[PDB]
């Protein structure tokens, strides 16, 4: 998934 | 437990012309999410019109370049100042790399120069010394981003002659040093956008029969 | 990611970067990490991108229903209490690290929420991978009784520290200013210091370059 | 294969117009225990070099002995030991860099991050980093541990690239270093208030400053913080 | 280890220890080799000052190195056993790696190589 | 490697050895001879780890051939088996042991008797009327217990062996591509070409 | 045993001038073994197009699930779902399975019938929305596609030019990935006509 | 973390540092680890910040609802509610809480609740990582029926040492005074306590 | 990788693919997986690129020293056994090589030896080695006869690599053909699968699974 | 379980399924039919985990037979395959998933077309001209790529299938004791007794 | 490292 | 284990407990953790008893052989030999040693050698498991140029607290006094130090  | 390896990021790119070769590499050095240096060159003139870069784990990269440079020096002493041909350098590096087959140098190695016929040559090596002469090779973190672009623009892959019903391929031809440097600059700006370990600066070493010239270009610093 | 919150005399200001990443690759070059819980309660998210959006959207909904039921403008402590009770229930499995800020009848507020359900109070806060770069700037330049224009400058400077020095952070600076007795102003793309330089070359292909096997009209109508 | 026991935290450094500045706190941590408070982690070699060492202190004390022995060995059969054939920062660094990489390659590393700050015989600023992996890099600003995360961002606002070095004075540079040491004291849990600072200038030479203290600290705003909401 | 250079050059350019080794051969019982059109024959003298010998068990003058090669000699009997043993081992070693028995030239070249090594190795005659 | 059988009868020893050389999901060869002649009247079949099997077999073969030349004399099957066992007994406490299991079928010319020795990779030697290595034994031993007689002829021994191969082809999971059969007797070693 | 890279495959979407393009490879394999060279990863519900990479059983399941949901949407709303709305529905649906997710990399593409604006969006596996002006990439050769798109792409391409750019982006990316390729499909989407083209590419 | 409660003549005093650390980084250097569960019942939070906050919130609710029905709860009652949560959820909680309150009948009382969820009523308590370094000091220096100024000095000197040796402890020394007079908040800055 | 060599009336046919991979990443589609040890000796490479390349190159040095010392070209058996004895010394080290030693000599005739890194050495008439060895075997075995012509044998060898190049995700690039006779090895060109597939599909009428 | 093949030709679908049931080092049975008739013109072959295979096959069979009675109508091969895929798609995220891989060969009476569906235990459905499950594919797919033509007769399809079984018997490590072959066409399902 |  | 060395006006004093534990069982309740490496160079042994004994034996030999050739070694020389063994064999040693000696030139000196094998010259040192509890106490109470009686009390009170809180520390308090006068052994029993 994506992270920030 | 102590891990002897690390990843210093960055990416390198070698392209071979007709009577020249370029070896380009970004000047960014990183560990994890921290920038170590914005200008740490990893493309070196090793003499005898050979330029070399060992991208990946900088410690192993510097160690290898150092050992090869020393190998060139002792080649002169032992063989009456004879010039080390790019093909001979490539085989010598295989032996340096494979010597550590069971404790490998963690690097993607590219050398560039001229063959004994005066034509542009690029050799690329896997971490354990398997090597192959090519017109084109990207190495390091952003290799997977740049390489398919080079396939399309240098070797003209998947490109067919318009209106030939995809039957006649776009013909292979040598690129000018001007056209090659455009692709290198656009490869690195594209790589800088989409890869976090690539940016800061671009250093290109151009090899002609006249010798080794350098060019530097700014990249985005985020 | 680099999200900061700064308190000034008549309000609170939150700012965030615009970079979203999968592994070392940049998925979104310009993504908004500032979320509206309520018209005067805004939140900046770091950690699992999906989790931060979802948890903010869910509480934002429950706060609106609570506001309608009580015939009162929502309070920051309500959003905070509902968030930290929800996050605690899931024992950190919801990877949402939030800076909650807003104005309400009670006054101006600035909090930080962690995935495990812990909460902090402060005049200046920083969350995400670039927090240490941001907090360095905040610790160096922050003072008591900041003006609006000083707080925006400090907040955007703290984000910039992350953009340049942290690999996880980059691109632009989003800002939201929540001042008492005024509508909150959402300054999307307040700073765009990472504009892509003109490419060396247009890669617009001659029409017919791609080889085609079949064509067909697709029916989208009934 | 080691594990570090007694450790030193951030070493921070930067170049300015005429020379280099390096600083490091005087703490020897024993995990979370702040055990030793009289530890010097800046070790001068001659009058033109300072080696700043973080990481394991036992390995730091070993490196101290190697540098001490290097000065002795250099003086042997050397009439110009205090002139043309004196030890350069570049010589001292390359020696350590060789040792650090040899030790990692034998899977028995010196568990350290080292910054060699000095001025060459031709007046050039020398600043280069080496660690337990044998990784070497040079930059207008260098820092180890938490320094890399918090100091570098602040020091880079002063000297962002090479062209900024001639524009940076020793007053501005030293101020930036002392500010960085304060930020590290706020935010590093294995840092101390007491630190040493060294300036190697091509004109005034080596200036070693002991028993410095972090000061002008902002704590007043804490009185207004009650609970977590 | 014993290092002394026993085999060395003399002023006239002779290696006396090699030439004195030939005198030991000249003392040894006569051995003759005659190769025909489709065979080789190895003849060997046996001095007759030794009666009450047991010819069943007494080491035979001609030795098999492999099933297809033989070796006769003249000179010191004890020395011959060391050359024969080495040759027999090299014969099996060749079959193992080359998957083919030695040629007579190869087996000779090996034995000759061993004899040569002892003429410029320290501590050996 | 997998299936190696041995049956000592009245006047001979019979060694059957599977012909399949499998690696992964591919049968690379279906005509492999898993045996070496150590001396004119001594045969050794082998099965186990890839590479080790042949390397071990040829090493033993070389040593026995060297002895034969030196002494101009053939070592007894008992003597050869004892030598082979000691080599494996050394091997098991080496840095990398030979993972090779062998059957030594020989005819002792002095005693005028056939002899079958079963030696595993640990150096566990046993003289048997019939032997097997690997999973083969789990079928063949009970079958031979029933059908075997000590005074059988070579022809009876081959029929008894056919009964074993048929049972293995019926109940064994893997296709071992039949067997090469060899007979050791007073006249030396010869291969049965049609099995 | 990495669900996202068992079957393999890629989807790429791009925006042009008053048009969008979405393209996908046709490979379905079981790791090294290529099984099907007809497995399309792009579906559509009215004028809204969805490409799905990742585990093929989930690609099929989600297609059937969104058809189900867009059908009930249309019966109740008495109109076709718009790309912006559908994007939200995809996000909601994926995050509903937050602690047991569909191993997919979906990509929405289409033109809003009311505003006439070209729209593309990508999602992660847990349902985080990735909205983009230029292009969205997904699959086992996402790195390659990111490199190709970022260098080749330019804004406001005409449908016929956009076709060449997206096609060369997919083809050259797919040839540097073992688990992608084996044929490709490109949808060129205008306000009220859609052209679907099968590309000729190397079959290794 | 360094926390302690000391019972003196006029009531009880709660003392704590202000440093919250994730690994070796300080997340908050001005934490308020002293929390209100009732008007004159306060607690000291050590261990998981998330867990100790969640617990504190539940008890305040319990004592508020207790007050609505049965009037002011005893300090023992508050400690019993803390224990009930800590003991019954011992497998999922990392929380060392010191409960300190002022009744008019019972005066100053201190209950310590370690990880186990056991209750220990003491004349004074110390907890958190920093406490280890001041067991020797606190034992030698503590006296019963101290004055307010003596108890403030005892806590200040104690936490001063705890802070000096513990990496996980630092910042300001917060204190909360519980007496018949009411509730008084005190703060002490590094520049004061460091050079004690 | 997919490599095959088979023996027939006309001599030995050696066909190899040209692709090298690191995981699912295609590193190169232009690799020489056949080494020309000498005019009558060929070496095939599968497994570790470095291992195969280095040790087969090294073998060529050992084969040269043999003919200097013995004034005679090394046998295929001896050449194969130098390599098999070498890798056996490294057994357990983690060398990954699947190789075929193909050559002609007077005493042997045309000979193929399979040699792998766990020390297996097999003489045989047909071998396929690589991730797509099974795909190659499928086409080769089902069409193989001893009485194939040099033309048909060359095609079957080419078609067997193409078959694997198609189905196997980790095989492709181009087909490199060799033909070993009593007069030595003869190179029969590099054939890009890009063009070869469509050329074969059209002319042969095969590959009906693919959208034409 | 192990080998299940399927070849869709002009007018029929042909399913070959290995007869061996192995457990440990013992082939327990050599005549096992790894198939169930779901409806008069739909056949499903299955391979995978012991117990799961038959339990799943019979469960599907019961459901399709129930539908047939209720509606007095035969479900299309497409409809049956979609139903089976959904059951496996449910199964994979169950507490204990069915580890069963299936081929569904059917003749659609409305379209007058044979249809072959390949569905793995994850619920990955594909319509193919020829399909296989397990290691079989690694040999048969490349072979069929070469020899298969879409307009072949049932007799040509059986010869093409014989070529597959021969290649598998040559190069497969395990003895799978031949195959049971069944043909699905307009006249329904029938078994080839001599293969 | 690469494979073939 | 609880050990400490304190430097005062007339020389140095070494102090230690007498408890050696395997797990929670006391193997020896009268251990002598103070050992002689030279006439006026002594050390304090903490960590593995086997390792610290083995090290101590080697150094005594080194300093005996040193004395034969070059006369009396300095306390620094002794600490250097200890360090050399501890540092070079850091991977195979669990030993925290405090080296304390009396020269006539240098007077009382204390060197502490933690697990790492680093050397730290201090006015006083504390080591072993029990030390943690008395960092606060020892820091607040230690003064330079104390008298013999003050230093004995300082060590007695310090180890008394260390023993009170540490399970691994107990028994008698042994002390060794190093001055120009000579070497004096002291012992203190529970019945005395417990009720300090
Ligand atoms: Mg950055
Ligand atoms: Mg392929
Ligand atoms: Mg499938
Ligand atoms: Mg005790």
């Amino acid at each position: 998934f994506l992270y920030x | 437990q102590f891990n002897p390896y690390g990843d210093n990021g960055g990416t390198i790119l070698g392209i071979a012309g007709e009577d020249f070769a370029v070896l380009a590499g970004d000047t960014r050095n990183i560990t994890d999410y921290s920038i170590n240096s914005r200008y740490e060159p990893k493309v070196f003139d090793c003499g005898d019109n050979i330029v070399m870069s060992a991208n990946g784990f900088a410690a192993d990269g510097d160690a290898l370049v150092k050992r090869f440079k020393n190998s060139v020096k002792w080649y002169h002493f032992d063989h009456n100042d004879k010039k080390l041909s790019i093909n001979s350098a490539a085989r010598n590096i295989q032996h340096l790399l494979y010597g550590k087959r069971f404790f490998p140098y963690y690097v993607h190695t590219i050398i560039a120069g001229l063959d004994e016929d005066g034509k542009g040559a690029v050799y690329s090596f896997d971490p354990v010394g398997s090597y192959e002469r090519e017109q084109c090779r990207a190495g390091g973190a952003a290799a997977s981003l740049i390489m398919p672009f080079l396939d399309n623009q240098v070797n003209f892959k998947n490109q067919y002659e318009p209106g030939t019903n995809g039957k006649v391929k776009k013909p292979l031809k040598y690129l000018s040093v001007e056209e090659v440097i455009k692709l290198v600059r656009d490869s690195f700006t594209s790589a800088t956008e989409r890869h976090i370990q690539v940016g800061d600066g671009l250093e290109i070493l151009i090899v002609t029969k006249d010798g080794v010239r350098k060019e530097f270009y700014e990249l985005k610093r985020d | 990611t680099t999200i900061v919150g700064v308190k000034f005399n008549n309000g609170v200001v939150i700012a965030a970067d615009t970079r979203s990443t999968q592994g070392p690759i940049v998925a979104d070059k310009n993504c908004a990490k500032l979320h509206r819980i309520s018209p005067k309660i805004w939140c900046a998210g770091a950690g699992t991108a999906a989790d931060t959006e979802a948890v903010t959207q869910l509480i934002g909904s429950n706060i609106e229903l609570h506001s309608l039921y009580t015939s009162r403008e929502p309070r920051v402590v309500s959003a905070l209490q509902m968030l930290k009770q929800h996050l605690f229930k899931y024992q950190g499995h919801i990877g949402a690290y939030l800076i909650v800020a807003g104005v309400d009848p009670t006054g101006s507020h600035l909090f930080s929420i962690h995935a495990h359900g812990s909460t902090d109070v402060g005049y200046y806060l920083s969350l995400g991978s670039g927090s240490l770069a941001a907090m360095a700037v905040l610790e160096s330049h922050w003072k008591q009784d900041l003006t609006k224009e000083e707080a925006i400058k400090l907040a955007s400077d703290a984000i910039q520290a992350g953009i340049w020095n942290d690999l996880g952070s980059g691109s632009n600076v989003d800002v939201c200013v929540m001042e008492i007795g005024k509508d909150a102003e959402y300054l999307r793309n307040y700073l765009t210091p990472n504009v892509r330089e003109e490419k060396q070359k247009s890669y617009k292909f001659p029409r017919g370059t791609t080889a085609v096997l079949k064509e067909s009209i697709v029916n989208i109508c009934d | 294969t080691q594990q570090p026991i007694v450790t030193g935290t951030s070493v921070i450094s930067m170049k300015y117009d005429n020379g280099v500045i390096i600083a490091a706190d005087n703490l020897g941590s024993y995990g979370s225990l702040l055990r030793f408070n009289g530890v010097e982690r800046l070790i001068p070699v001659g009058d033109n070099t300072v080696v700043g060492i973080s990481g394991d202190i036992s390995d730091m004390q070993h490196i101290e002995r190697l540098l001490k022995d290097l000065v002795t060995e250099n003086a042997y059969d050397n009439p110009l030991a205090d002139a043309e054939e004196a030890l350069e920062p570049s010589y001292i660094f390359e020696y350590l860099a060789t040792v650090m990489y040899q030790r990692r390659s034998k899977m028995n590393p010196l568990w350290n991050a080292i910054i060699v700050a000095g001025v060459q015989s031709n007046g050039d600023q020398f600043l280069r980093y080496v660690n337990l992996l044998g990784v070497t890099y040079s930059s207008p600003t260098l820092a180890t541990g938490f320094g890399a995360h918090m100091a570098n961002p602040l020091l880079r606002k002063v000297v962002d690239r090479e062209s900024d070095i001639p524009k940076t004075t020793v007053q501005v540079a030293e101020e930036a270093i002392v500010n960085a040491m304060r930020v590290l004291y706020y935010r590093d849990a294995r840092s101390s208030r007491n630190f040493s600072l060294a300036i190697i200038d091509k004109n005034t030479g080596l200036t070693f400053k002991k028993n410095l203290q972090v000061e002008n600290m902002k704590w007043d705003f804490a009185k207004d913080i009650k609970g977590y909401g | 280890g014993y290092d002394r250079a026993l085999s060395i050059f003399s002023p006239d350019g002779h290696i006396f220890q090699v030439e004195y080794a030939l005198e030991a051969v000249k003392r040894g019982t006569c051995a003759v080799g005659v190769k025909g059109k489709n065979c080789v024959v190895l003849g060997c003298e046996r001095r007759s000052t030794l009666k009450l010998q047991d010819t069943r068990i007494t080491p035979s003058k001609v030795s098999k190195i492999d099933s297809h090669v033989v070796l006769s000699f003249s000179g010191l009997n004890a020395d011959s056993r060391i050359l024969i043993e080495k040759a027999r081992v090299e014969a099996q070693s060749h079959r193992l790696t080359l998957e083919d028995p030695v040629t007579v030239e190869y087996l000779t070249r090996y034995v000759a190589g061993v004899q040569q090594r002892y003429t410029q190795s320290g501590g050996v005659r | 490697m997998d299936i190696i059988l041995g049956i000592r009868v009245q006047d001979s020893v019979i060694l059957a050895s599977s012909k399949a050389v499998t690696r992964g999901i591919s049968v690379l060869k279906d005509s492999d001879d898993k045996t070496r002649q150590l001396s004119p009247h001594t045969l050794m079949s082998f099965a186990g780890e890839a590479g080790d099997t042949v390397q071990f077999a040829e090493y033993i073969q070389a040593n026995i051939q060297l002895y034969s030349i030196r002494e101009d004399y053939e070592l007894s099957p008992q003597a050869v088996s004892s030598f082979v066992r000691q080599e494996l007994a050394k091997s098991i406490r080496s840095r990398r042991p030979y993972q090779v299991n062998v059957l030594i079928g020989g005819y002792d010319k002095k005693k005028n008797k056939p002899e079958l020795y079963q030696i595993d990779y640990l150096g566990t030697k046993v003289e048997l009327p019939y032997g097997a290595h690997g999973y083969s034994g789990f079928y063949t031993f009970s079958l031979l217990d029933h059908h075997y007689r000590p005074d059988m002829t070579t022809e009876e021994g081959l029929d008894l062996l056919k009964l074993c191969v048929q049972e293995l082809e019926k109940r064994m999971p893997m296709d071992f591509k039949g067997v090469i059969v060899k007979i050791v007797d007073k006249d030396g070693i010869r291969q049965v070409d049609d099995f | 045993s990495d669900p996202s890279s068992i079957n393999g495959g890629i989807v790429v979407a791009m925006t042009g001038k008053d048009c969008v393009a979405i393209a996908c490879d046709l490979r379905l394999g079981s790791q090294s073994l290529g099984v099907s060279n007809k497995f399309e990863k792009i579906f559509h519900y009215g004028h809204v197009f969805l490409g799905i990479t990742g585990l093929a059983t989930d690609v099929t399941t989600l297609n059937e699930m969104f058809r189900y949901k867009t059908n009930l949407y249309k019966l109740k709303e008495e109109r076709a779902i718009e790309p912006e709305t559908f994007t939200q529905l995809v996000s909601s649906s994926l995050y509903e399975r937050r602690f047991g997710p569909y191993f997919v990399g979906p990509v929405v593409a289409g033109i809003n019938s009311k505003s006439g604006k070209p729209f593309i969006a990508g999602f992660d596996l847990i349902g985080c929305i990735d909205e983009a002006k230029d292009f969205i990439v997904s699959g086992t050769a996402s790195d390659q596609l990111f490199g190709m798109c970022e260098s080749l792409y330019e804004p406001n391409l005409e449908p016929e030019d956009l076709f060449e750019t997206i096609s060369q982006a997919l083809l050259n990316a797919a040839d540097r990935d073992a688990l992608s390729g084996w044929g490709a499909v490109v949808y060129i989407i205008k306000k009220d006509e859609v052209v679907k083209r099968y590309l000729k590419m190397r079959q290794d | 973390t360094s926390i302690m409660a000391v019972t003196f003549k006029d009531g009880v005093i709660l003392g704590a540092d202000s440093r919250t650390t994730t690994g070796a980084y300080i997340a908050n250097r001005v934490t308020d680890k002293l929390t209100r569960v009732h008007d004159k019942i306060w607690c000291c939070r050590s261990g998981s910040a998330a867990d100790t906050q969640a617990i504190a919130d539940i008890v305040q609710y319990h004592l508020e609802l207790y007050t609505s029905q049965y009037g002011t709860p005893s300090t023992e009652t508050a400690a019993s509610v803390f224990k009930e949560l800590c003991y019954e959820n011992k497998d999922n909680l990392t929380a060392g809480i010191i409960v300190a309150g002022y009744d008019d009948k019972n005066k100053g009382e201190v209950y310590t609740i370690p990880l186990g969820g056991s209750v220990h009523k003491l004349p004074y308590a110390i907890a958190g990582s920093g406490s280890t370094f001041i067991y020797g000091y606190c034992d030698k220096n503590f006296r019963e029926n101290m004055s307010k100024e003596e108890t403030v000095d005892f806590i200040k000197h104690s936490l001063s040492q705890a802070i000096k040796w513990d990496g996980s402890s630092g910042g300001v020394i917060r204190m909360v005074v519980l007496t018949a007079a009411g509730v008084e908040r005190l703060i002490f800055y590094p520049d004061e306590y460091e050079q004690l | 990788t997919t490599t095959l060599a088979f023996r027939f009336q006309g001599g030995i046919i050696v066909a190899v693919d040209s692709r090298a991979t690191a995981g699912n990443w295609v590193a190169s589609q232009t690799v020489k997986k056949v080494i020309e040890i000498n005019p009558f000796l060929l070496g095939t490479m599968a497994g570790g690129a470095a291992d195969c390349q280095f040790w087969e190159t090294w073998l060529g040095s050992q084969c040269r020293l043999h003919e200097l010392r013995e004034k005679e070209r090394i046998s295929v058996a001896a050449a194969s056994k130098i390599l098999s004895n070498l890798v056996y010394q490294y057994k357990g080290a983690g060398l990954s090589m699947g190789t075929m030693i193909c050559g002609y000599t007077r005493k042997e005739g045309p000979t193929i030896y399979y040699v792998d890194s766990d020390g297996t050495r097999l003489k045989g008439d047909i071998f396929c080695v690589g991730s797509g060895q099974t795909f190659a075997y499928g086409v080769l075995d089902s069409n193989y006869k001893w009485d194939l012509s040099v033309e048909d044998a060359l095609y079957l060898g080419k078609r067997s690599i193409l078959a694997a190049a198609h189905r196997d995700a980790y095989s492709g690039g181009s087909v490199n053909l060799y033909h070993v006779t009593e007069d030595g090895w003869i190179y029969h060109g590099n054939h890009d699968v890009g063009e070869l597939f469509w050329k074969v599909k059209e002319e042969e009428g095969s590959f009906n699974n693919v959208i034409g």
